[PDB]
């Protein structure tokens, strides 16, 4: 049983400016051209191994259940673009879920892993970086010990804590300057 | 040809043999990969477009201008670098209101966008402007053996904003493996997702491995010796997931996984103690010794 | 301030176009006054060098597509006048982009729409055309 | 001096909800020449043309505005309704306030009213300069030429010919009857395709009225409404039309195998051929581009009707009026890479399959497997393939194509019951009389089962040739991973070929969906904006075969008003050299694809002098004109100048 | 102006009359010979590119002459003597602009025996000097009669 | 009018206005065909002036009568949702500009007589019978609109703000009862949250009606469009089955209203509307076929997008003609395929939806065939 308390009317005008200016006003807007085909659950390969159905996201946004934004099936699309190059009413379907998901995280409905991966750039500017093993294998392999990264460079790394605290991503994905770690 | 070699995370600290095989193979075919110093994350799109946009394409800009101050094009070999720093340039040559944002917050450090930086994938690269007879042409060790192309989603991914032809049925990989003697076997679902991507491997790691051990079984179904990738994120999620594969699902398939230049880099004549293949979590050895 | 553009189109091409836009409810900039001409054969300097001297900041010209006019080539001769056109404008000290020409169809009513959306851009970019005020003078 | 009429209309809110209408009135008033200014929801209509013919007459008004919709649209209206009043047509001027401004600015009001104000005054700045013109009473050829021998085609050259009318029927190929003598059977009621079409050919063929020329094709087209000189090309069969019989005898002995265009690739015929057993007109032809002159055929011909040296005839022609009829083609669906067309085996087109199905088919009326010739166990239909589509830029409804799949599905079912055939789709778009009824037969008598999801892909099995279908079924929201014997893709409706030649002979527009436009939706759906030329059939816009036959008969009655007549007022919008500024600079003789201006000697002195029947008033020659001489009526320098000094400040 | 028409316009005046122009373009005056078919152009050259025909019209041979957009009166001097009117006449009375008109002429005419293939690049690459070559002696009178 | 968006005015009234003046066409307005006899090319049939009880010839067409008159009765071209006199004319564009009394509302006071210039007021009219020999006939008696009364889960009759869509678009027209504005019949309030049913009295075996009305799914999207163009802010949904946009620029119109007007869909067939006593609003019992979930929401106006049906006259008609009808109840063509505007009756044609549920366009098309034909 839905009734109409249950349901956000602005939610899909919510996915639509959370979407503008990045990545567009006409990027984003395209989640209302969806009629509902289902050729982007069918081209789906995550719904082949799970709940999720592309289709019923786009359909919740634009019925206005706000549980899509807490629900772990936005959170299963690896954004492999087959839907988005197949749909055939332009529907930006790919970029459609990354707001969606924007607007997920900004709810609080972020992994930890992500959470660990996003300060891992903030701290080290990086996703993924160097260990004790990679001054060696780099080493053995026959390049510089240390790569030209923002990594061992403190003015690049200075350059994206500014831009950072700008942009509200550390309030974002709730970390604490002083301490060094999440909350 | 000079192009600023964009690095990234995984290949310059997990998989440096492949930027070992890279940096030699893009130099026997006459480019220049100036260094593009302090270059941080792309940044991911699986994570920070996720997180929050305008902190993907901030962050993405920054990196741009890197390469915008050298006055120079940037080169990568991996799709998700190529993803995030082509839809970055687009975006920002495209829609005003995201580059007017963005140079609002690039003020603030000094940095300001123009958009006259233009993104490649060495395997395009290698394809439109050098030419897959230069490839056959330097080829010392002919490698024969059967490959199981991983050509990923996003290399040509978007098609409407790439503009390298089909996403259905491409054959721009299939040409460069096979210069090198060896042959590009079809399998089931070829264009299929690794599973890794959209942060999906960190936050859904089952989901993943259960999209990978479809795509081995297919390419060992069909013949194949090994596995060739365009981007270290498969290239992890191929070989690093096969060892969670099998403490996991109980499967061992010991398959070879190999990035495209490491593969150009045996072809052409390259030592393979220089291509770092004893670090891989499966062992390169059995198809060494078809080779 | 907002511009003053002035258009002319064929009645059977960009006219056309127009309307299809207008049937399709395609916003677009209210800067544009299209003025209709049976073709755009009928176009010469005098009537942009005229618009120009009246105080037009933008002037647009719609046609119909290279080898589709109604009256079999009279978009081949505007064309050849449009060319010259454009350099003649440069050398007065006029912007080339002041002008601008496209070929329109009748169908083409998303095209008129964003050729409407980025022709306002160019010339709100450029700003008022100066000329009217410096021959008041 | 002027004494201008201005009128706004509000369009009901069309205009009215955006444009303040009746400040734009006020505004009208304090114009130079403006005695009159009135605002009315509907000026169109009976109290707002009567408020303009009480006016010219209460007012003395010696001209009018009217600030509404396009004059593309109600030009006519105006100056019929002007004209009654006593005021002369070119007299009156219009004010496009609704398309290009109202309904393209509605979320800035305040600009949109500005804007009108300047389009009142640059209208009002015109017609100022406007002069009284007297339409030309031109003479109506009686006599119509139909281009296209299909269904829509055939049924406009009995109207017109069984009206009294001579009519002369242009068809491509070598026979008429088009794609409906391709189809089997013809839903809603599964009436045999042909068994109904041929009598009509047949009557078309014997006409008293009506000339046929078969395999022939217009190539030149010249003229105006009422007075059109044709040229059409009566291709080279290479054999003799009179001596021929039909009987067929020479095919047999025919070594040359051409793939059948008729049965869409899925057939092979001979050099020497006939398009289908019930063709018309009964006669063969040789395909040069595959004949080897070996001379096979000839010796089996009993009345000598082969002859290898033809040469094509042209034949000229005087008409009224021509009715556009090319009719369609079929998506080529190679671009939908996913679903496999061209690559795997056994997905076929469903037009490929009505050529299956057919009894006078390549394959004898039976549905089978390309791969290995066998009858497929399991059938899947896939809709909508070409169309509702942005990715291949067709983002229209066929119309027929949910339609004929289950048509097609209920003559397997007939042949086969034992079939399971799946149709998936969006919308059973089943909209016409016993339409929904046929939808209902389908599922319920006979167990068409329907899916619906648009299908993401088709998989080949290479193995054994079978396509796995995947698809979500969003009445249950799961995935779907069905196995097919064969796949059906119901591609949809695209113009055909040679629409584009057909468009520039006759100088006819194209709608978004690229095929033919017609003059409106709803005011008058088979005219065009070019008086003369009309449209019936498909190419038009897809539709099924009772629509078809509807507008056939339709355009044979909007193309016998003129016909009927007799006489046609044309324009008077056309170019005259002015004697006493033209010194004779030969700049305008070859600006003008018809030849109207032409260089005479006059009073002992050269100067240029216009043909009036050949000036179609483009207006390229007076723009070019460098001394000022040549002026095109109704389009003169001066006028278009005050219009420009419009826009900026009164005149 | 030509001394006897400053004269017939002086006598006018002084009769009582009203002075009356001539309204025709130069080619009346001008005894060069002009095609039957009407004006074609092949290529734009300079007056020191070449060796005039003394018959054919200059328009035709491809020099810009001025005489298709100027009044008569003059007796066409310049063609008569081996060069291209330069237009010092002016426009006739239905001309306002005489730059613009020349320019219209000049390419409708270029390239229209080869209309719908003809490169209309070529014309404004071969005029290096547009406003020099139909502005000379009415730059002032023209809509746009400065430079900004 | 969809697909363009056009007034109806802008393409009907010429058209009215040519036929009402042209040299070759009579018009017997208010008036009726009472008797047919013949047969092809020899019919001798008589048409019914009916008494107006006004003079054609002297009347103005100014209407200073109707403000004076006291007796107010229900207008039938507004559907009971508007007022008239008992002199009056259907409409402000009606054709032609002539005055009508109704004496079975008039009283017959003589007030109205008084203000009448001309003196057109002729109680004592006697309606004129007229003789007349025609070759061919033509039907083109149109269609009504679908009683819902019927389907009683919908709450037509008995709920206030339970509309037809025939109701909101004289609620809608600008020249309409309420001056173009979309309001609920409870209270006059404008509706915040509007609901489309679709395929009421079609496509329903239960109602006897097994057809698809052919413009419903486009006008329903039209009128949608309408109301968000008035008012941006309102809530629109369209419950259906099947949306059926098949003609040129019809699924062009539907992908339109969703991207451009934020107009919404529910695909699944309403099993029943529910009003609040309290407030008058409604609630919409369906089930969203495309989750597999029941919908319950509340809505300010229910629209039911009734379907066509033969009119009532049509079986006067038919006997008089002498014509067949279809299993949908509308005139029987000839043949489905080829003669799609002829009847098996020799002589008499069909034209519009008095042969079946269509658009203008096809009306038009029709109109002229059927001309053609005859
Ligand atoms: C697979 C399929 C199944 C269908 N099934 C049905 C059905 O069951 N029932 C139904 O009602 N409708 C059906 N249709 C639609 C039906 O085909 C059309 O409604 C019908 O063909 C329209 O008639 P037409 O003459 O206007 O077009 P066409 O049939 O295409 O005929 C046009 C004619 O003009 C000729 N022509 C082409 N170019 C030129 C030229 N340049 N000069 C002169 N002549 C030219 C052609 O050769 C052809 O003979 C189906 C369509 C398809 C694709
Ligand atoms: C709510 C609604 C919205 C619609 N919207 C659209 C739209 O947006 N676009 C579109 O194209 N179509 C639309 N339609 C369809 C449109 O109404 C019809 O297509 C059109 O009105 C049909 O015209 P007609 O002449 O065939 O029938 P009608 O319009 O009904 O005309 C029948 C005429 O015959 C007269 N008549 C009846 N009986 C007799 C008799 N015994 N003697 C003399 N005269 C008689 C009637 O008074 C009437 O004037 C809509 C329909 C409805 C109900
Ligand atoms: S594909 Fe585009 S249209 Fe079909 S459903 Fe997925 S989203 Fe809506
Ligand atoms: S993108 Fe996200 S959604 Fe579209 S397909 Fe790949 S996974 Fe399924
Ligand atoms: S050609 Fe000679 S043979 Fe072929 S059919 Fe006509 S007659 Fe029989
Ligand atoms: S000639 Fe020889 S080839 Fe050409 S057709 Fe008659 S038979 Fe077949
Ligand atoms: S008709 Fe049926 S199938 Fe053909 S397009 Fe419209 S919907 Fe898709
Ligand atoms: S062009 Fe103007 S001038 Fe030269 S001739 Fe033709 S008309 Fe007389
Ligand atoms: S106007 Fe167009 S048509 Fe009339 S003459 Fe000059 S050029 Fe030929
Ligand atoms: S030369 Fe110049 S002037 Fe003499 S005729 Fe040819 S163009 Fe006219
Ligand atoms: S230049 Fe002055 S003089 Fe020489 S021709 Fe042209 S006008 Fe007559
Ligand atoms: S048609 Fe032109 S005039 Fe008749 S109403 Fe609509 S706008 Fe006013
Ligand atoms: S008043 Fe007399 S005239 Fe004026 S309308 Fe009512 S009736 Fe016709
Ligand atoms: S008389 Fe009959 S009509 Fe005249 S007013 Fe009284 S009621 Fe209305
Ligand atoms: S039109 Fe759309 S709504 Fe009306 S009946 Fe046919 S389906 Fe139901
Ligand atoms: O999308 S991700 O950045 O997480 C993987 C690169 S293809
Ligand atoms: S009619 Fe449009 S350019 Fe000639």
């Amino acid at each position: 049983m839905i009734y109409s308390s249950d349901l956000n009317k602005n939610l899909a005008s919510q996915i639509i400016e959370a979407g503008t200016p990045i990545p567009g006003d006409d990027v984003v807007s395209s989640l209302k051209a969806c009629y509902q085909c289902g050729t982007c659950t069918g081209s789906c390969p995550s719904g082949r191994r799970t709940s999720y159905r592309t289709r019923k996201v786009i359909r919740k946004a634009l019925l206005g259940m706000d549980d899509v934004l807490d629900s772990d099936d936005i959170w299963k699309c690896t954004t492999c673009y087959t839907c988005y190059e197949r749909c055939p009413r332009d529907v930006k379907v790919t970029e459609i879920i990354k707001t969606i998901r924007n607007l997920a995280a900004q709810k609080g409905n972020m992994a930890k892993a992500h959470k660990m991966t996003a300060m891992y750039v903030l701290k080290y500017g990086h996703a993924v970086p160097a260990n004790k093993n990679t001054a060696e294998l780099r080493k053995s392999i026959g390049l510089s010990e240390k790569a030209p990264i923002a990594q061992f460079s403190e003015k690049d790394l200075n350059e994206m804590n500014t831009l950072i605290k700008e942009l509200g991503f550390d309030e974002l994905i709730g970390f604490d300057w002083e301490k060094g770690a999440l909350k | 040809m000079k192009y600023a070699f964009f690095l990234g995370c995984i290949m310059p600290n997990r998989y440096a043999g492949v930027e070992a095989a890279t940096r030699t193979v893009m130099e026997k075919l006459g480019v220049e990969l100036v260094d593009m110093t302090g270059a941080s994350c792309c940044p991911a799109p699986g994570v920070f477009g996720s997180f929050d946009q305008k902190t993907w394409l901030t962050l993405a800009a920054r990196n741009l201008c890197i390469a915008e101050e050298m006055g120079v094009d940037i080169v990568t070999v991996c799709n998700g670098c190529y993803g995030s720093l082509f839809e970055a340039a687009h975006l920002l040559h495209d829609n005003k209101e995201a580059l007017n944002f963005v140079n609002e917050k690039l003020d603030k450090v000094g940095k300001e966008y123009k958009g006259n930086v233009k993104v490649r994938h060495f395997a395009e690269l290698i394809y439109n402007d050098i030419g897959v007879d230069k490839i056959a042409e330097k080829v010392e060790r002919p490698l024969n053996i059967n490959v199981g192309v991983h050509y990923g989603c996003h290399f040509l991914k978007p098609t409407d904003v790439k503009h390298l032809g089909s996403a259905e049925r491409p054959v721009m990989l299939d040409e460069i493996v096979e210069a090198t003697g060896a042959k590009s076997v079809p399998y089931a679902d070829k264009m299929m997702c690794c599973g890794a991507g959209g942060g999906v491997r960190a936050r859904e790691l089952e989901l993943s491995l259960d999209m990978t051990n479809e795509k081995i079984e297919n390419m060992i179904k069909a013949g194949a010796d090994c596995t060739v990738n365009v981007c270290p994120f498969c290239h992890l999620q191929f070989d690093r997931g096969q060892i969670e594969i099998k403490e996991k699902f109980g499967k061992e398939y010991n398959f070879p996984v190999l990035h495209l230049s490491q593969l150009l880099g045996l072809a052409m004549g390259m030592d393979p103690k220089d291509l770092a293949l004893s670090v891989h979590q499966i062992s390169v050895d059995p198809l060494l010794k078809k080779i | 301030w907002e511009p003053k553009i002035i258009g002319f189109c064929c009645n059977w091409c960009t006219y056309g176009g127009a309307d299809t836009a207008g049937v399709g409810r395609m916003q677009y900039p209210p800067s544009i006054r299209i003025i209709r001409v049976m073709c755009s054969g009928r176009i010469e300097p005098s009537l942009i060098l005229k618009a120009f001297k009246e105080g037009a900041d933008g002037v647009f010209v719609g046609g119909c597509h290279l080898g589709d006019c109604h009256y079999d080539s009279g978009n081949y001769k505007w064309q050849r006048r449009v060319m010259m056109l454009y350099e003649l404008l440069e050398e007065l000290g006029i912007e080339k982009e002041r002008l601008n020409h496209e070929w329109i169809s009748a169908s083409e009513g998303e095209k008129f729409q964003n050729t409407m959306k980025d022709f306002y851009n160019k010339i709100e970019a450029l700003g008022p055309c100066k000329l009217k005020e410096e021959l008041d003078k | 001096e002027p004494r201008i009429g201005v009128y706004v209309c509000h369009c009901g809110v069309n205009i009215g909800g955006t444009v303040d209408c009746p400040d734009v009135t006020e505004f009208a008033k304090t114009l130079k020449n403006v005695v009159v200014a009135r605002d009315y929801k509907y000026m169109c209509a009976d109290p707002g043309q009567e408020m303009i013919k009480k006016d010219i007459k209460e007012h003395n008004l010696n001209r009018v505005v009217v600030a509404a919709c396009s004059p593309r649209l109600h030009e006519p209206t105006f100056r019929r309704c002007v004209a009654e009043a006593g005021l002369n047509p070119f007299l009156f001027e219009f004010a496009n306030i609704r398309e290009h401004c109202s309904w393209v600015h509605m979320h800035e009001k305040e600009k949109a009213t500005e804007k009108a104000k300047d389009l009142v005054r640059m209208a009002v700045a015109k017609a100022r300069l406007l002069e009284p013109l007297e339409f030309i009473k031109v003479g109506v050829t009686q006599r119509a030429l139909v281009i296209g021998g299909g269904v829509a085609g055939i049924q406009t050259a009995l109207d017109l010919g069984d009206m009294g009318f001579e009519t002369i029927l242009v068809e491509k190929t070598p026979s008429v009857g088009g794609r409906m003598a391709q189809l089997d059977k013809t839903f809603p009621t599964n009436d045999c395709s042909i068994c109904i079409l041929a009598p009509k050919m047949v009557d078309v063929a014997k006409h008293p009225n009506v000339k046929l020329y078969a395999y022939s094709e217009v190539v030149d087209v010249q003229g105006y409404v009422g007075n059109f000189k044709v040229k059409i090309m009566k291709k080279a069969r290479y054999i003799d039309e009179t001596k021929c019989t039909g009987c067929g005898q020479c095919s047999e002995v025919c070594p040359i195998d051409v793939p059948n265009e008729f049965d869409m690739g899925i057939g092979m015929r001979k050099a020497i051929y006939k398009p289908f057993p019930q063709a018309v007109p009964a006669k063969y032809t040789i395909d040069k581009e595959h004949c080897i002159e070996c001379g096979l055929c000839a010796k089996v011909c009993g009345p000598n009707a082969i002859d290898f040296d033809q040469e094509p005839e042209i034949i000229e022609a005087e008409v009224g009026t021509i009715i556009c009829a090319i009719g369609y083609d079929a998506f080529d669906p190679t671009v939908r890479e996913e679903y496999g067309y061209g690559v795997y085996d056994n997905v076929v087109t469903a037009l490929e399959l009505e050529r299956m199905i057919n009894a006078s088919g390549p394959t004898g009326g039976k549905v089978i497997r390309l791969s290995d010739g066998q009858k497929p166990k399991r059938i899947a239909f896939i809709q909508c393939v070409g169309s509702r589509d942005a990715k291949v830029g067709n983002k229209y409804c066929s119309n027929v194509c949910c339609m004929y799949a289950m048509k097609n599905s209920q003559l397997i079912k007939e042949k086969s019951p034992d079939t399971e055939i799946d149709i998936y789709y969006m919308d059973i778009r089943a909209f016409s009389k016993g339409y929904e009824e046929f939808y209902e037969r389908s599922a319920k008598q006979y167990g068409i089962k329907f899916m619906r999801g648009r299908p993401s892909q088709v998989i080949e099995d290479p193995e054994t040739g079978n396509l796995v279908v995947r698809a979500e079924d969003t009445l249950l929201g799961e995935i779907l991973e069905k196995e097919y014997d064969l796949v059906v893709l119901s591609v949809g409706m695209v113009p055909t070929k040679s629409a584009d030649e057909v468009q520039k002979i006759l100088g006819i527009s194209r709608t978004p969906d690229q095929f033919f436009m017609e003059a409106h939706p709803k005011l008058r759906p088979v005219d065009t904006a070019t008086d003369g030329v009309y449209l019936a059939g498909a190419c038009q816009g897809p539709k099924d075969i009772p629509a078809s036959v509807a507008q056939g008969s339709a355009a044979a009655s909007r193309a016998a008003i003129p016909l009927a007549k007799g006489e046609v007022e044309v324009e008077p919008i056309i170019a005259s050299v002015d004697a006493e500024i033209c010194g004779g600079c030969g700049v305008c003789v070859k600006q003008c694809p018809y030849g109207a201006p032409r260089l005479v000697e006059k009073d002992g002195k050269v100067v240029a002098e216009v043909i009036s029947a050949l000036c179609k008033g483009c207006g390229t020659c007076p723009a070019g004109c460098p001394s000022g001489a040549l002026e095109q009526d109704h389009f003169k320098t001066i006028q278009l100048f005050k219009q420009i000094e419009g826009m900026f400040r009164d005149t | 102006p030509n001394p006897e028409m400053i004269a017939e316009v002086v006598k006018a005046l002084l009769e009582g009359k009203e002075p009356e122009l001539p309204k025709k373009n130069l080619c009346e005056e001008c005894a060069r010979k002009k095609s039957e078919e009407g004006v074609a152009i092949e290529t734009i050259k300079r007056n020191y590119e070449g060796n005039p025909d003394p018959e054919k019209c200059l328009l035709e041979q491809g020099y810009i002459c001025l005489g298709i957009a100027t009044r008569e009166g003059c007796g066409a001097p310049c063609p008569s003597s081996g060069v291209p009117c330069s237009g010092c006449s002016g426009p006739t009375d239905a001309v306002v602009d005489q730059g613009a008109k020349m320019i219209s002429a000049l390419c409708s005419d270029f390239g229209i025996d080869n209309d719908r293939d003809v490169d209309p690049m070529i014309l404004p690459k071969s005029i290096k000097d547009k406003i020099g070559s139909f502005y000379k002696f009415t730059l002032p009178s023209a809509f746009v009669p400065i430079r900004l």
